[PDB]
């Protein structure tokens, strides 16, 4: 009846698009515009192709590339549908400029001439799949690890922090770490390779002292891995020390205190009537939330920063503090599914969605927000 | 006495089909394999790569023809056959942290894990989704082995807390009420009906009888302990000179067979008269090993006959060999073995 | 702990079987005091040390399974303090105990949560 | 003092604490490690047992549900034998990458340390492993003695040759 | 400091040894070592360089195969004679810079480090 | 001539050195490709043969100019500079570079100390710093 609704998440590095209602994404392609100079369709050929990213750290840099990216996202490769005869729902990042949000709908009403549009907050959509009103949505993709606090369907822009450490930075940390270990890899040639190795064997440990101990003393953390060239490398403690920059951002020469310290200093910096509520509902969504062992470390450090500062040494008064974080099994793309749910729910619900006629008559900023 | 060399690595879980026509197993991998039997040689037919880690538990609902599986992937998959492809459905376990078995009712499954909470789970047809309520009362450790009783309302499980408790995971929204059992009258979801008295050794094995009168379990203190509610929940233990047992199952109402780190399937009988357990002996008598499997047994299910009169015993171990046993051949071999 | 005189009488009598059988009575395993456990361990060690080599088989065969486990545990506790060449006698005793109770004895010794 | 029954009780204890199994971490999400090494759960750690054949040479076994750590302190007769033992134990420790049943550092208060993991216990025969330990001890003794004799011989030859010129 | 370090590049077909800072190598020898066809100083009877190519009482062996080392002990003896017999410089009183292949393994670099630091006790290694 | 044509004495090899160098420069980072094609250094004894680098640079620049023309014919490009360097000590360059590195003061700062070797372990020699630029 509504001419097929859809949902598209255009992230920094990985774009995930799926039909509304789908429990997963119906197409997941790498976000990179490629050009030739000689006489997942672009990622296959990158050694001899000039690749560019339209969405830099969440924001769009080159509209001439973003337009073609949209034409390739709605093209006969992944979606294969008419933009003028189908509605859509895009995902936006927290702390985004009003100019960006305006230009988005502007280009979605004029360039693509869509008949339907429905934007929503990624921090809100990520919790929407979990079915909650108040919670902490922390997104760590390839651009930046922004920590957003949501409450009653809204996010305090004065409470939304951000750590400049992303999956790309994890890759660079792993590739830098392996070099010291004795091996040798290139900064640009084996980029995706290093990213894969990190995605595979690397992780985040709970007890850094005990993990370092297990690595130095025992030979149980050391695992082997085969490369594309056929040669094999054996990485040990480098597996965990590389992702450990997520907890302490001083290991990569960055300004900040750490994701755990950021979340904790943003938790105690809330209303005292909401402090016991926001500490019991924290949603983990983003590519960097698939690192085996992040949940335990977050819970532990969050426990530390509310027992050294909130309890101030009081051991007995530590148990009373609620501590419950949920690492969902489908947390890898909660932003997408959360949309795929919303777009399925508000498919034909009243008329709370931007129209083309309302975008052609008047108001490119026709946004009830 | 029919051992089949399938792989070189160890085995995780052993499952069978309704008519025992197909067998399913996992080889400590991110995927689970399903093989059938076409003649003397066996050949693989299905492969499921849904889980994202080493598969720990897997059980197949016979009448329902539907196999559920849950392991290190911190998730559960209620796989059902869809045409020529086994489609898996992600049943949320809701656990922040190694066992699974369907009920006799084949309507809800128990998922005992390291979250110190026996996560029972039924299928809500109202929301077209699986829900998992967690029974965590009086539970201090992971659920090694979980086995149902004939009531399909009371579950038994051994823990790393050196005890084998028999609690109730009865969801009153998926079945009718439960009749009065000898193990108690008050049966509520989360209510602890029974427990062990051991303070040593881990309860790696646990299985209830067919009559539902007695519940036995194997502890890792080189000791096996069977309890009978027929004699006011009397507990009868016995220390084996052999190593610890890993899996425990009953062949008859008074005769059980079990193996483990001893790497050799053993038989035992418990006299209701005196009220004590007795050892039958070594049913598996013949690398360098003196037995079929070159490692410890890891699981032991029943092929056909029931827990009152098993005609064939299926044994999976850490040796990578499928040990198919028969009570008839075993009784024809060892003449000094009273079942 | 155990009683010293009951063992001293059988020791004076020459009947080592009675002394060995009495030394393992009421072992301080549930006890929290390390002194009582040290005393019981030292006592059992003293009992086993004076014993002749060829006669050990009978006395070892006279004990029970639970007693074999308690003796194995006490021997493990005594093994942490090797002195006055008691290690050889404790070794022969460990061999006899191993042959008697099998791997189950030591397994029960390692799996034990409360012991001497 | 020294007997074969010592390495028989050692072999038996090694056989008893080779009953390990794979187990996931209960504290960390999707982590898997040796229980005996980190010692994080007191519920999974068994009572460690020590066996001493003498006041100088002994073997300490610390078992777990998912690990078995065996430390071995060999006999020290002379200073040269001690330096050689340290050097050989170190040389073996460096190749801990090859020996997946040994660890890079020796246990405190022991000569050498080998961590037999549950993963290592699942991909190698327990009987063959016990045999490997026993052979490790007897070979340690014999090889140490042979090395001593060879070294002494070399010193004698060099001294004689230098004196003859 | 006051003295000069030694430089040694072991190639497949020819080994180039000398002192750093010099215009040319102080000794450019062949990559082959003489051996017997064992206890005592049996390892001290080892000849390297050109004086091993055509030995008749001994056997001529090649160590560096395709840039990578195949037999470590032989290369060790060769470096020994290169240090004492060909260079004759105090190892404890001098540093050393060794060359690696393009496909040199990390473990191989580790082993080389072990042989150079533990046996020779070099004051510097690179 | 066996280098310029491997097909002469090897049935299991058909690639000429020109093609090998071309693929090596092309299969690497594009941003450093021009630099790799600019500084082509000959090392080892087997490269001391007369007029080797001349023919090498000839074939390389030939294929390069060809591909450039092909790309400029269908273009609805800048001059690719290529240079094969011939060093004076190209016979033993591997040792020469070492002698030139060890002569600098930085080689005393970069070289792993025996102290660090005994204190930390063999891993101290696992990563050698690069200086001199
Ligand atoms: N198993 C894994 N463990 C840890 N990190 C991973 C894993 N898989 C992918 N990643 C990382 O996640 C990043 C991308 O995640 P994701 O697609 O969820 O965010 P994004 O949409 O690309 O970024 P943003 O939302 O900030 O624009 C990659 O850089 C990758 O390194
Ligand atoms: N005057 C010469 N002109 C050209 N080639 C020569 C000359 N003399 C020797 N060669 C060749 O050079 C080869 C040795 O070269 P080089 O010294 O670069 O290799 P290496 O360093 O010994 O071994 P690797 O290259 O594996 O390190 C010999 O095989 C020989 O055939
Ligand atoms: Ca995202
Ligand atoms: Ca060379």
């Amino acid at each position: 009846q509504g001419r097929k609704v859809v949902v598209c998440d255009n992230g920094t590095g990985f774009v995930k698009c799926g039909y509304a209602g789908s429990n997963f994404p119906e197409h997941i392609f790498p976000a990179l515009v490629g050009r030739p100079i000689i006489r997942d369709e672009a990622s296959e050929l990158r050694s001899m192709l000039e690749v560019n990213y339209p969405m830099e750290n969440g924001i769009v840099r080159n509209w001439d590339d973003m337009k073609h990216l949209w034409d390739y996202t709605f093209g006969p490769e992944k979606l294969n549908i008419d933009t003028r005869n189908c509605k859509i729902l895009l995902t936006e990042p927290p702390m985004n400029p009003t100019k960006n949000r305006e230009k988005i709908v502007e280009v979605m009403f004029e360039t693509y001439q869509f008949s339907g549009v429905y934007v929503a907050i990624q921090a809100v959509l990520t919790l929407y799949a979990q079915g909650l009103l108040t919670g902490v949505v922390v997104d760590s993709g390839d651009g930046v690890t922004h920590i957003c606090p949501v409450y009653e369907g809204f996010s305090l822009p004065h409470l939304t922090r951000r750590l400049d450490i992303a999956g790309r930075d994890i890759t660079r940390y792993l590739i830098k770490l392996l070099l010291l270990r004795g091996y040798a890899f290139n900064h640009s040639a084996d980029f995706e390779t290093v990213r894969m190795i990190k995605e595979k064997l690397c992780y985040v440990g709970y007890n850094i002292e005990q993990e370092q101990k297990l690595a130095l003393e025992t030979t149980v953390l050391v695992e082997s891995y085969t490369l594309p060239d056929g040669r094999i490398i054996k990485v040990g403690g480098e597996r965990f020390e590389a992702p450990e920059a997520l907890f302490q951002p001083h290991l990569i020469n960055v300004e900040g205190v750490g994701v755990a310290e950021l979340l904790f200093n943003t938790i105690q910096a809330a209303d005292i009537d909401t402090r016991s509520e926001f500490y019991k509902h924290i949603v983990l969504s983003g590519g960097s939330t698939m690192y085996p062992g992040l949940p335990s470390r977050l819970e532990r450090e969050l426990k530390q920063l509310y027992l050294e500062r909130v309890l101030k040494g009081d051991v007995e008064k530590l148990s009373k503090f609620k501590i419950r974080i949920e690492d969902p099994p489908r947390r890898k793309h909660m932003v997408f599914l959360g949309g795929a749910v919303l777009a399925d729910i508000m498919k034909d619900k009243d008329n709370f969605w931007m129209t083309r006629q309302e975008y052609q008559e008047k108001g490119v900023r026709v946004l009830e927000k | 006495m029919a051992y089949h060399s399938f792989l070189v690595e160890p085995i995780s879980c052993h499952a069978w089909n309704k008519d025992r026509t197909q067998i399913a197993i996992c080889p400590n991998n991110h995927e689970v394999h399903i093989y059938e039997k076409s003649g003397n040689k066996w050949v693989q037919v299905h492969e499921l790569k849904e889980h994202n880690g080493q598969v720990t538990g897997i059980d197949w609902a016979p009448d329902s023809n539907r196999i559920v599986t849950c392991g290190t992937d911190r998730n559960a998959y209620v796989w059902t056959l869809k045409g020529r492809t086994w489609k898996p459905t992600l049943v949320i376990l809701r656990i922040n942290r190694r066992c699974v078995r369907w009920a006799p009712n084949e309507k809800k499954f128990a998922v005992g894990s390291g979250s110190r909470v026996i996560s029972i789970c039924y299928f809500e047809q109202e929301n077209d989704w699986w829900v998992c309520k967690h029974i965590k009362k009086p539970i201090r450790s992971t659920v090694l082995s979980l086995d149902w009783h004939p009531n399909s309302v009371l579950l038994a499980a051994g823990s790393c807390d050196f005890k084998c408790r028999i609690f109730s995971a009865y969801i009153k929204e998926v079945e009718e009420r439960p009749a009065p059992t000898p193990w108690g009258s008050k049966m509520p979801f989360g209510e602890l009906m029974f427990e062990s008295s051991s303070s040593c050794g881990w309860v790696h094995g646990v299985c209830f009888s067919a009559n539902g009168s007695r519940v036995a379990w194997v502890s890792h203190d080189s000791t096996v302990c069977l309890a009978d509610a027929d004699k006011k929940m009397a507990v009868a233990t016995l220390a084996s000179e052999t190593l610890p047992l890993l899996a425990v199952t009953f062949i008859t109402e008074s005769s059980l067979v079990a193996a483990g780190h001893d790497c050799f399937p053993v038989l035992f009988t418990y006299d209701s008269a005196a009220g004590k357990l007795s050892f039958g002996g070594r049913l598996d008598v013949p690398a360098g090993l003196d037995s079929l499997h070159k490692n410890s047994v890891s699981q032991i299910s029943v092929l056909s006959g029931g827990k009152a009169k098993c005609s064939q015993f299926c044994t999976t171990g850490m040796d990578g060999g499928m040990s198919i046993w028969d009570v008839r051949s075993l009784e024809s071999a060892l003449k000094d073995l009273k079942i | 702990g155990p009683d010293e005189g009951e063992v001293d009488s059988c020791l004076r009598q020459g009947n080592m079987t009675a002394a060995l059988q009495a030394a393992l009575k009421n072992p301080p395993i549930n006890t929290k005091s390390q002194a009582v456990k040290d005393r019981a361990g030292s006592i059992v060690l003293k009992v086993l040390i004076s014993f002749k080599a060829n006669d050990i088989e009978k006395a070892v065969q006279s004990l029970d399974k639970n007693g074999v486990d308690l003796l194995m545990k006490y021997i493990y506790k005594g093994f942490e303090s090797p002195s006055d060449n008691s290690s050889a006698v404790l070794l022969q005793w460990h061999e006899k105990a191993l042959a008697a109770g099998g791997v189950g004895s030591i397994v029960r010794v390692l799996t034990a949560r409360k012991t001497v | 003092a020294t007997l074969r029954p010592y390495l028989s009780a050692v072999r038996a204890t090694l056989q008893a604490a080779l009953c390990l199994e794979n187990f996931s971490s209960q504290v960390v999400e999707r982590h898997n490690k040796p229980e005996v090494e980190v010692r994080s759960s007191k519920e999974l750690l068994l009572q460690p047992v020590t066996i001493s054949r003498n006041e100088k040479e002994k073997v300490l076994i610390e078992g777990s549900i998912n690990s078995v750590r065996v430390s071995i302190a060999v006999k020290q007769a002379d200073e040269i034998e001690k330096i050689l033992c340290h050097k050989f134990m170190r040389f073996m420790m460096m190749r801990a990458e090859n020996f997946f049943i040994l660890r890079r550092k020796p246990v405190e208060g022991y000569d050498i340390s080998f961590l037999i993991t549950n993963f290592h216990t699942e991909q190698m025969y327990k009987h063959k492993l016990v045999d490997f330990v026993i052979h490790f001890m007897e070979e340690i003794d014999k090889e140490i003695s042979e090395m001593k004799l060879s070294v002494n011989a070399r010193a004698r030859i060099v001294a004689e040759e230098f004196l003859k010129n | 400091g006051r003295l000069p370090a030694c430089v040694v590049d072991c190639g497949t077909g020819y080994t180039k040894l000398g002192y750093a800072g010099n215009t040319e190598p102080q000794f450019i020898i062949p990559s082959c070592i003489a051996i017997k066809e064992m206890k005592g100083v049996d390892d001290l009877d080892f000849f390297i360089g050109d004086e091993a190519i055509e030995k008749p009482t001994y056997a001529t062996k090649w160590p560096i195969r395709h840039g990578i080392v195949e037999d470590w002990d032989l290369m060790e003896r060769f470096m020994e004679q290169v240090i004492f017999k060909y260079l004759r410089a105090e190892p404890e009183d001098h540093y050393f810079l060794l060359t690696e292949p393009p496909l040199n393994t990390p473990e191989n670099r580790e082993y080389t480090a072990e042989i150079m630091f533990e046996s020779f006790n070099v004051p510097g290694l690179y | 001539e066996i280098f310029f044509h491997p097909e002469f004495a090897n049935p299991d090899f058909t690639q000429p050195i020109s093609e090998v160098v071309d693929e090596v420069i092309q299969n690497c980072p594009i941003d450093v490709r021009r630099p790799l094609y600019k500084n082509i250094v000959l090392s080892g004894g087997s490269t001391m043969f007369r007029d080797f680098g001349r023919r090498l640079q000839r074939d390389l620049k030939r294929t390069v100019d060809a591909r450039l023309k092909l790309s400029e014919e269908l273009s609805g490009p800048k001059p690719i500079d290529v240079q094969v360097i011939t060093h004076h000590m190209q016979r033993y360059a591997v040792w020469f570079g070492g002698s030139m590195l060890a002569s600098t003061p930085e080689f005393y700062q970069v070289c792993h100390t025996k102290k660090d070797y005994e204190e930390i372990g063999p891993s101290i020699c696992r990563h050698n710093p690069v200086f001199g630029v």
